C-alpha cells in the first residue's frame, strides 16, 4: 500500500527547507532515519513559484503541472490533484494544506485565492504560491525510460498485465511503487545526512 | 445523353427503401392508437417484410 | 522458447522487443480460440428444409 | 462520512424509476429532441434498451435498497411484472391505510 | 421512440426510450464482385434505363 | 432489508424499495385527511409547470463531474425564496466564475415558478407566438381588471376555457419573451386580490 500521500505533503515540505534553518528543533525516529532519501536537486530543481504580474498559459501551467505528476481529478479534495472548468483552474499544492483557484485572465495570473475543501470559495487571496513535485520521484517520459532500464538491468521481466514492470510502462501508479524509489535516479540515494 | 446506368448499389437501396415504406406504414397506423406508454420499437417494426 | 527477453541497450528497439513478444501472445490466443470457433462450426447440426 | 460517502451517483450501481421499473444508471447526455436541447439521465435495462428520463422529472427515481448490487432483478422494458407488483404494493398500502 | 406529453404545449418531452431493433439480412458481396445466395453464387448486371 | 411494512425482517424479497413506501403512505394520508378515494396519481406529481421552449440546462463544461450537476439540480428544483435563488447565484458564481445565458434563464426560470406558485398560477406555457396562463382552483388575480385587459385587447387576450388565458407575442428572442413574461406577471399579481 502506499505511505498515504496526505503524510508525503507534510514530509516534503520540511525536505524542502531543511538546508535553510538557523533555529528549530526537527525530531526523527531512528527507523525513518534509516531511510534514504531523494537527493534534492531532483527537489528544487522542480519547485515552481507562480505570482501575480505573469503572463502564463493556462495549458502550458497545466502541461506544466502534468510533467511535475499533479494528478488530472474534478472534484479536488485531496493533496497533489488539479482540476479545470473553462478559464478557472485550481489545485492543491504538495507543500501548503489549503488548495486555490486563479482566475486566469488573458492567460495571465489575476487572483490566487485559497478556498475549503468544502466552502469552494474565497478565504483570501495571497501575492504568490509556491508548489513542489507531486511525489518523492520523477513520472515524466524520462523517468519511465530510466525506471524501464534499470529493471531490465536487474530483475527479469514477466509478459503480464498486472506485473509492476507493464503497469508502471503502461503509465500508471502501482499502489506501493513507493518502495521500488532506488529505480528512478541512477544515483546511490543519500542517508538524508547531507 | 438520356440514358442512365443503374449499377447494383441503386437498385438494392431502392429495393430497400420500397421495404421500408410498408414498416413505415405500420408503425404510423399502430402510433395513431393510443396506449403508447408501454410500447418498445421491437413489436410494432417486422422483420419479414424487409 | 527463450530468446524474447534477453538484453538489450535503451532505446526504440526494446520497444520493438516488446510489440513483438506482444504480438506473439496474441497469436496463441488468436489460435486456440480459433481451433474452438472450427469444432463448432464442424461438429453442429444442420439446418434443412422440411 | 460513510453516508455521505456516496448515495447517488455510481455509474454501475442500480436504481429504481417507478413509472417502469428496475436498471443501471449510466449517467448524463444532451439531447436535441424537439428543437431544444435538454439533459437526460440515462438507465439500461434488459436486453440493452437504453431509457433517457428528463432531468427536469428527476424526482421519479429512487435509490434502490433492495441490497442485490451484484444481483437485482433487471425488469426488461415494456412489461406487465413491474405494473402488477406496483398493484400489490398499491392493495397492501390501502390495507394499511 | 420519443413520447412527448399532450397537456403541454406541442414539444416537449415525457420520457424517451431506445433500442436496437434487428431487421433483414442484406446480402455482401464477394471479393470478386459476385454474391453468393443459396450456394449458386449470380452477379447482378446493371440496367440503362 | 426486508418488509418495510410486514413482518419477516432482513428478508431479500423483490420488494418495492424503501421511499416509495413512504409516497403511498402519504397518498393515503391524503386519501384519508381529505377522504378522497385511493388512486395511483399523487406519484403523478404536478407542482408548477413553466415550460417555455426556451433551452436551460446546466451544460456539462460549465461543470465537469455529474454528482454536483444533479446536487445543484435537486436544490434549484426545491427552492423556496428568491434569497435561496441568490445565494446559489452566489455560490455558483465562486465556484465555476461567470454564468451560461442557459444557467441564468435556469435561475430565472426557477425564480418566475417561484413567483408564480406564490400568486396562484399553475399552468404559464408559451412558444414563440405566444401561449397560455392557467391558475388555479383558488386564484388570486382581480377578475374586474381581468376582464377589463380581456375586453381592452381581445384580440391579444381570449379567455378560452374556465381557467385558460390565450396570447399572442413576437418573442423571438429569448430575452424579449423572459421580459414579457415577468412584466406581465408582475404587473398580474401587482393587482392581486
Amino acid at each position: 500500500f502506499s505511505p498515504h500521500q496526505d503524510i508525503i505533503s507534510s514530509r516534503l515540505s520540511t525536505l524542502y527547507q531543511l538546508p535553510t534553518m538557523q533555529r528549530g528543533v526537527l525530531i526523527v525516529p531512528v527507523n525513518t532515519l534509516m531511510q534514504r532519501v531523494c537527493p534534492h536537486s531532483f527537489l528544487h530543481g522542480h519547485a515552481l513559484v507562480m505570482k501575480k504580474g505573469q503572463r502564463l498559459s493556462r495549458d502550458a501551467l497545466r502541461t506544466q503541472l502534468d510533467s511535475a505528476g499533479y494528478r488530472h481529478v474534478d472534484q479536488v479534495m485531496e493533496h497533489g490533484e488539479y482540476a479545470t472548468r473553462g478559464a478557472l483552474l485550481d489545485l492543491f499544492p504538495m507543500g501548503s494544506e489549503l488548495p486555490y483557484r486563479l482566475d486566469f485572465f488573458d492567460d495571465e495570473i489575476d487572483s490566487l485565492r485559497v478556498f475549503d475543501v468544502d466552502s469552494q470559495r474565497t478565504l483570501e487571496e495571497v501575492e504568490a504560491i509556491n508548489l513542489l513535485p507531486a511525489h518523492e520521484f520523477p513520472t515524466d517520459k524520462a523517468a519511465i525510460e530510466l525506471f524501464r532500464s534499470q529493471w531490465r538491468d536487474t530483475f527479469e521481466v514477466k509478459r503480464d498485465p498486472e506485473h509492476i514492470y507493464q503497469q508502471v510502462s503502461k503509465g500508471t501508479l502501482p499502489a506501493g511503487i513507493e518502495y521500488w524509489q532506488p529505480l528512478f535516479f541512477s544515483e546511490p540515494l543519500p542517508p538524508l545526512f547531507s | 445523353g438520356n440514358r442512365r446506368i443503374r449499377s447494383v448499389g441503386e437498385m438494392a437501396e431502392n429495393q430497400f427503401r420500397v421495404g421500408l415504406v410498408r414498416v413505415e406504414r405500420a408503425v404510423k397506423e399502430r402510433l395513431s392508437l393510443g396506449d403508447l406508454d408501454t410500447l418498445m420499437p421491437q413489436d410494432m417494426i417486422n422483420a419479414k417484410p424487409i | 522458447d527463450r530468446w524474447l527477453e534477453l538484453g538489450l541497450t535503451d532505446e526504440e528497439k526494446q520497444n520493438q522487443l516488446e510489440q513483438l513478444a506482444e504480438q506473439y501472445d496474441e497469436l496463441k490466443h488468436e489460435f486456440e480460440k480459433k481451433l474452438e470457433a472450427k469444432r463448432r462450426k464442424i461438429t453442429q447440426g444442420d439446418d434443412l428444409a422440411p | 462520512t460513510l453516508i455521505r460517502n456516496l448515495a447517488e451517483l455510481h455509474i454501475g450501481q442500480p436504481v429504481v424509476h417507478l413509472e417502469h421499473g428496475v436498471g443501471r444508471y449510466a449517467g448524463m447526455t444532451t439531447l436535441e429532441a424537439g428543437g431544444i436541447t435538454g439533459e437526460y439521465l440515462m438507465l439500461t435495462y434488459a436486453n440493452d434498451a437504453k431509457l433517457y428520463v428528463p432531468v427536469s422529472s428527476l424526482h421519479l427515481i429512487s435509490r434502490y435498497a433492495g441490497g442485490a448490487e451484484e444481483n437485482a432483478p433487471l425488469h426488461k422494458l415494456g412489461g406487465d411484472a413491474w405494473s402488477r407488483a406496483r398493484q400489490k404494493a398499491a392493495e397492501k398500502v390501502r390495507d394499511v391505510a | 421512440l420519443v413520447i412527448y406529453e399532450r397537456e403541454a404545449p406541442e414539444g416537449t418531452v415525457k420520457d424517451i426510450k431506445e433500442q436496437e431493433v434487428y431487421m433483414g439480412e442484406i446480402p455482401l458481396m464477394t471479393d470478386n464482385g459476385t454474391f453468393v445466395i443459396n450456394g449458386t453464387e449470380r452477379v447482378i448486371v446493371s440496367q440503362l434505363h | 432489508a426486508g418488509e418495510l411494512l410486514g413482518e419477516e425482517q432482513s428478508g431479500s424479497m423483490e420488494t418495492i424499495g424503501f421511499s416509495l413506501y413512504m409516497e403511498l403512505l402519504e397518498n393515503a394520508v391524503d386519501a384519508l385527511k381529505a377522504g378522497r378515494e385511493p388512486s395511483l396519481e399523487d406519484l403523478t406529481s404536478q407542482q408548477t409547470e413553466v415550460e417555455l421552449r426556451m433551452p436551460s440546462l446546466l451544460p456539462d463544461d460549465f461543470i465537469p463531474d455529474v454528482n454536483t450537476r444533479l446536487s445543484f439540480y435537486k436544490r434549484i428544483a426545491s427552492a423556496k425564496t428568491e434569497n435561496e435563488l441568490e445565494e446559489i447565484k452566489v455560490e455558483l458564481i465562486d465556484r465555476f466564475g461567470l454564468l451560461p445565458d442557459p444557467a441564468r434563464t435556469l435561475l430565472d426560470i426557477a425564480r418566475l415558478r417561484q413567483q408564480a406558485q406564490k400568486l396562484g398560477i399553475r399552468k404559464l406555457e408559451g412558444n414563440e407566438k405566444g401561449g397560455v396562463i392557467e391558475f388555479a382552483e383558488k386564484n388570486h388575480v382581480n377578475p374586474a381588471w381581468l376582464i377589463g385587459l380581456l375586453q381592452k385587447q381581445p384580440q391579444h387576450y381570449r379567455l378560452d376555457g374556465p381557467t385558460r388565458l390565450k396570447f399572442i407575442q413576437d418573442l423571438s428572442e429569448r430575452k424579449t419573451r423572459i421580459e414579457w413574461v415577468r412584466q406581465f406577471m408582475r404587473e398580474l399579481e401587482e393587482n392581486a386580490i
